[PDB]
């Protein structure tokens, strides 16, 4: 029907992943909300309300009932191109659509990118200290 | 909500 | 960049196809124009200048020099929609995009179709054939 | 350009 790397830009499949989400009527963020925003759940064992953008993949925990999604995606990633579409899905262009996919996909390596620098920055601090005590042992 | 803790 | 069943549906694809095409630089049926009219070569052992419509399935050979392959897809199908498409690939909507891909699902089908409906008509005359030769002394 | 035949 659409592929699945495409599949997230759609609000019904982003609501869809929102199993077993524990905000739900009576709260500001329930999956309608998230969805809407961009969201996709995806907890872990640790943070089980873990969510993030499919677009920008900021990702966000600690979720309260009286958040608004928006809000929360404006405060925490203002710079998401995601916010400014006004259009819905079927009303855009395939010109517009993909000059969208591109950012996403130029987003995406930006994360990947900057999560292999944290982790390497912190190989380092480890190597370097051990090789500092060894010089202190002299 | 919160960022995540990394 | 795009899934593989959508491809078609870009001229440049479609030119890529063109591998082994006689008709080039001269002709009116060169792979930009054939591409444009929306064919997809799909050559045989029997005929090596085959050429379908990406969209509606009708399948041409028989290809002259002369022959500008837009006035063809017109003779030969007149009701592709494709043809109704002015709009160039980018600037369709997902709508639009999508309420082709639907037509184009069904014109494959009604293609398939109609093809079983002549391999049984022949297994038909085969068969008939068969009975009457027996029926014979 | 002409029909294929069968
Ligand atoms: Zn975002
Ligand atoms: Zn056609």
């Amino acid at each position: 029907t659409l592929p699945p790397a495409w599949q997230p830009f759609l609000k019904d499949h982003r609501i869809s992943t929102f199993k077993n989400w524990p905000f739900l009527e009576g709260c500001a963020c329930t999956p309608e909300r998230m969805a809407e925003a961009g969201f996709i759940h995806c907890p872990t064992e640790n943070e089980p309300d873990l969510a993030q953008c499919f677009f920008c993949f900021k990702e966000l925990e600690g979720w309260e009932p009286d958040d608004d999604p928006i809000e929360e995606h404006k405060k925490h990633s203002s710079g998401c191109a995601f916010l400014s579409v006004k259009k819905q899905f079927e009303e855009l262009t395939l010109g517009e659509f993909l000059k969208l996919d591109r950012e996403r996909a130029k987003n995406k390596i930006a994360k990947e990118t900057n999560n292999k620098k944290k982790e390497f920055e912190e190989t380092a601090k480890k190597v370097r200290r051990a090789i500092e005590q060894l010089a202190a042992m002299d | 909500a919160r960022t995540k803790q990394t």
